[PDB]
């Protein structure tokens, strides 16, 4: 959450949302709709799909070892080899959960920083026809059917046309 | 005619200097120190059955060296063997 | 020497206290321990990025 | 520093500031004020309180082990026991270091990512009021007394009964 | 990529800037020019240019260790030398492929979060007298000549006295 989107200024998730991760919600005079953005649930889904394959490639073959349960007491060679499998378990124990911290750390980062670029790639499409609300959610400030809200999601939105009207209706 | 309106974080007159990924040092308002480098010289005997061996070693006590006599049936958690004990019996 | 004192870690220094997760005292420990490592000082930050006025 | 809030944009610290971590300087007609934003000073406190914890959980409980103190010199036993020592020596010195200077750049970068959710929390709540200077220092373009200011560090902050005023002040 | 700038609204390198890492092209009545940012290019060269002293101070010196060759099968000992060995290797090759791909993956975020402070220290410096674009590219409301674009570039890009012009192109 270092950007502050999800569980920052968007506040609420979609449980209704199961198309995709990252999506818009529109209400224009038609009526209210729904939609998934598939490039940006796309992307992060890439990005997390492995990250456990990129740093443990997978599992090495080990065969022949020393052995690890004793029966008798022996004294120093014994000694020495539980020394040497505790201190591998406890460093492989730390190896594993440091790993798992940093993950973790990095994929809610990441999600957030997902959420964030989609919602200024929105705003950045809107020039100057809409206002942000700050609820993550935009004012557009004319008429907007559906046509224009999947231009917008298309990324294909074509602010000029609409500039004249919507600064009438901001700026008054 | 209009108002103004900063923000702003506190700083410290003077700042510890820790390390990071991308620099040698760098200063902050805060910092702890993570690795504990003295000692207060003394063992504490609890909670921990501390058994100081004067003049004996643990072997010497064992076999029942005459100066270990002190040390008969004895328990420990940890033995502490003295670098001053010495072997007063058959060789 | 010994003393009359409560601590969970012995080292051939004397007793250490184990709140800091690493010690530079001695690589021999008895008891609940930190880990010994080579380093004699990490700074560990718990604030921000100090920029003093002027 | 990722944001360039801290040591970016903000440029300078408060040494005034001991409320808390950030919080806001206001000036208006009747006069400067300070106060600290305690959510966000919070946010990061409670980031950091742990932060070592989470990875290393707390001391492993260790009693028998092998001598790592010899007197004389007898061959493969002793050259054996030196070299598991240093190797775990070496490694756990490693992971100290790592995992200090990761800690730290995380802490960095944290509170950076603080200062900068709340410079975007309050730009979000003063809609078209207020014009960013760049210093990180809002120019509110209305007559802001108190009662103003301390409903923009609320979060409750009404910019809709000031926009038509405020409009008027910016674009003339 | 945590930011969006690099690989995201920028959309596109320049392979004709040599002069530095980041740069600004600027389009006027005089005709295009292209300069190099040098503050920001240093600020990530220096951050780049340690890196893995920071962590792996050097390389330590070893002089006398186990045999980790055999030739005849003594049993135990040989067996307890093995293991010793390859559980150090083990060890250090995970460290190894672990911290590179944490250095790879924070000199990333590092060059997009610089490419992205860069591009918000030039929109707060245009206040109100441009708009941006969304490609990574301002538009300025006003004639801005080579003189006007150097001081943009420098830092020193004076707001003021171009903003009634700026406000009267763009909303009319
Ligand atoms: C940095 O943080 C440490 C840890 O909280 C502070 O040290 C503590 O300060 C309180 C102040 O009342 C004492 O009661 C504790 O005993 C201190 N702990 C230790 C281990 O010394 C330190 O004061 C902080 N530094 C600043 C400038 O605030
Ligand atoms: C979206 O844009 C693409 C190309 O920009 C176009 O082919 C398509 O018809 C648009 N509308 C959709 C996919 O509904
Ligand atoms: C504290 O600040 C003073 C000056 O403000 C400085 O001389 C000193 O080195 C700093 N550190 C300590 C531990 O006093
Ligand atoms: C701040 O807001 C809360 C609820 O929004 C309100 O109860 C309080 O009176 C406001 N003013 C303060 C805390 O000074
Ligand atoms: C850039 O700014 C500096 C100081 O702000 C000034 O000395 C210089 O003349 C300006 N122009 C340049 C370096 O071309």
């Amino acid at each position: 959450g270092l950007f502050g989107a999800i569980a920052g200024f968007i506040e609420n998730g979609w449980e209704g949302m199961i198309d995709g991760w990252y999506g818009f919600r529109h209400q224009n005079s038609e009526g209210t709709g729904q939609a998934a953005d598939l490039k940006s649930t796309q992307a992060a889904i890439d990005q997390i799909n492995g990250k456990l394959n990129r740093v443990i490639e997978k599992t090495n073959e080990k065969f022949h070892q020393i052995e690890k349960e004793f029966s008798e007491v022996e004294g120093r060679i014994q000694d020495l080899e539980k020394y040497v499998e505790d201190t591998k378990i406890d460093l492989w124990s730390y190896n594993a959960e440091l790993l798992v911290a940093l993950e973790n750390q990095h994929t809610i980062d990441l999600t957030d920083s997902e959420m964030n670029k989609l919602f200024e790639k929105t705003r950045r499409q809107l020039r100057e026809n809409a206002e942000d609300m700050g609820n993550g959610c935009f004012k557009i400030y004319h008429k907007c059917d559906n046509a224009c809200i999947e231009s917008i999601r298309n990324g294909t939105y074509d602010h000029d046309v609409y500039r004249d009207e919507a600064l009438n209706n901001r700026f008054q | 005619s209009t108002a103004t309106l900063c923000l702003g974080h506190h700083a410290v007159p003077n700042g510890t200097l820790v390390k990071t990924i991308t620099d040698d040092q760098i200063e902050v308002t805060n910092a702890t120190e993570l690795v504990q480098s003295s000692s207060t010289g003394k063992i504490c005997n609890n909670p921990h059955r501390i058994l100081d061996g004067i003049d004996c070693t643990l072997i010497d006590a064992l076999l029942g060296d005459p100066h270990c006599d002190v040390f008969q049936n004895e328990t420990w958690d940890l033995f502490v063997e003295r670098s001053k004990a010495f072997s007063n019996c058959y060789p | 020497p010994i003393d009359t004192c409560i601590s969970e870690c012995i080292t051939p220094n004397g007793s250490i206290p184990n709140d800091k997760p690493f010690q530079n005292v001695n690589k021999i420990t008895y008891g609940a321990c930190p880990k010994y490592v080579k380093q004699n000082t990490l700074k560990l930050a718990t604030g921000m990025r100090n920029v003093p006025e002027k």
